[PDB]
């Protein structure tokens, strides 16, 4: 299962 | 940027016997970039129905895919694999071995 | 053996032509399970695997969403990387990502990890500790710095200690009939001329489960490792996985050699000559 979270470099 | 050119094996997924059904398999592995080109050849000719795995990649980051399609081995009719790719200046094409 | 789930990100930007490709693809240990692919005009996470059907009806569509929102932020981390490393609008690039998590055959949590690459180098990844980062260069650093203010790594961490392991146990259950069932080898050797004195034996492993296996050749019992050619494990293109090792040597001196296979599913080791 994935989750969100918001991975923004 | 990196770019690691691919390693391509082109094998049987059952052991080769004339008129028996199978699956020729084109495994092109170690790559990177991810763009690429995979032909199935039947006598040098593009085979039509052929089907790939998802993009997938290894703990050093390189992808690999499977490509595939259904045939049935004969004695006289010979199988390659035909790859392209940014690393390559021109097509790699890998005959199949049913010895390897 | 151990236990794995893991999770493979790819993202590939394509100036001139559009927005950015985005793949996701599962596994548990070496079982594909879910896939998700934006070239699609309605695009879905998708089974891989048949016991995938044991799922909640809503499972697809809230995996969907998270794919589409995990999506977005790699188009934007496309855009980020240009800036961060003073590169033109004009090629195409990748962003990739995998983590995981690990358990011991009893369902035990003892690794997880988390990495992040741009075009195919290493670019950020969490630290053993599951509590630090490691930028790989200083374009990266900027986003060591904005992380650690953050708190990434708790986040991170909460997930692959926790909701990561507590799936690959229901997936395990789910898929136990196929995942926990090894399938042992069918090993054969075959015998080519090599030169005018020489011959090539080969030891053909197929039709396996899981991946890993010894095949190895001996000399009067003890280990040629040296003068062994030994092809990658490949896929079967069923699920199942084939590997074959070869040898040279003298032509009539065949019986001197013998082949070992050990894979998880035999009940003993098979050896087998000419």
């Amino acid at each position: 299962t994935l989750i969100d979270l918001t991975e923004l470099i | 940027m990196i770019q690691r050119t691919p390693k391509i094996q082109v094998y049987s997924r059952h052991p080769a016997e004339n008129g028996k059904s199978n699956f020729l398999n084109c495994y092109v592995s170690g790559f990177h970039p991810s763009d690429i080109e995979v032909d199935l050849l039947k006598n040098g000719e593009r085979i039509e129905k052929v089907e790939h795995s998802d993009l997938s990649f290894s703990k050093d980051w390189s992808f690999y895919l499977l490509y595939y399609t259904e045939f049935t081995p004969t004695e006289k009719d010979e199988y390659a694999c035909r790859v392209n790719h940014v690393t390559l200046s021109q097509p790699k094409i890998v005959k199949w071995d049913r010895d390897m | 053996g151990s236990h794995s789930m893991r999770y493979f990100y790819t993202s590939v930007s394509r100036p001139g032509l559009g927005e950015p490709r985005f793949i996701i693809v599962g596994y548990v240990d070496d079982t594909q399970f879910v896939r998700f692919d934006s070239d699609a005009a309605s695009p879905r996470m998708e089974q891989r695997a048949p016991w995938m059907g044991q799922v909640e009806p809503e499972y697809w569509d809230q995996q969907t969403q998270i794919a589409k929102d995990t999506a977005q932020t790699f188009r934007v981390n496309l855009n980020t990387a240009l800036r961060y490393y003073n590169q033109s609008a004009a090629g195409s690039h990748t962003f990739q990502t995998m983590f995981g998590c690990e358990v011991w055959a009893d369902g035990r949590f003892f690794h997880g990890y988390r990495q992040y690459a741009y075009d195919g180098a290493d670019y950020i990844a969490l630290n053993e500790d599951l509590r630090s980062w490691t930028a790989a260069d200083t374009a990266a650093q900027n986003t060591q710095r904005k992380w650690e203010a953050a708190g990434e790594a708790e986040r991170h961490r909460a997930y692959l200690e926790r909701e990561c392991v507590e799936w690959l146990r229901r997936y395990l259950e789910m898929g136990k009939e196929t995942l926990q069932r090894a399938d042992p080898p069918k090993a054969h050797v075959t015998h080519h001329p090599a030169s005018d004195r020489e011959a090539t034996l080969r030891c053909w492993a197929l039709g396996f489960y899981p991946a890993e296996i010894s095949l190895t050749w001996q000399r009067d019992g003890e280990d040629q490792t040296q003068d062994t050619e030994l092809v990658e494990t490949r896929p079967g293109g069923d699920g199942t996985f084939q590997k074959w090792a070869a040898v040279v040597v003298p032509s009539g001196e065949e019986q001197r050699y013998t082949c070992r296979v050990q894979h998880e599913g035999l009940p003993e080791p098979l050896t087998l000559t000419w």
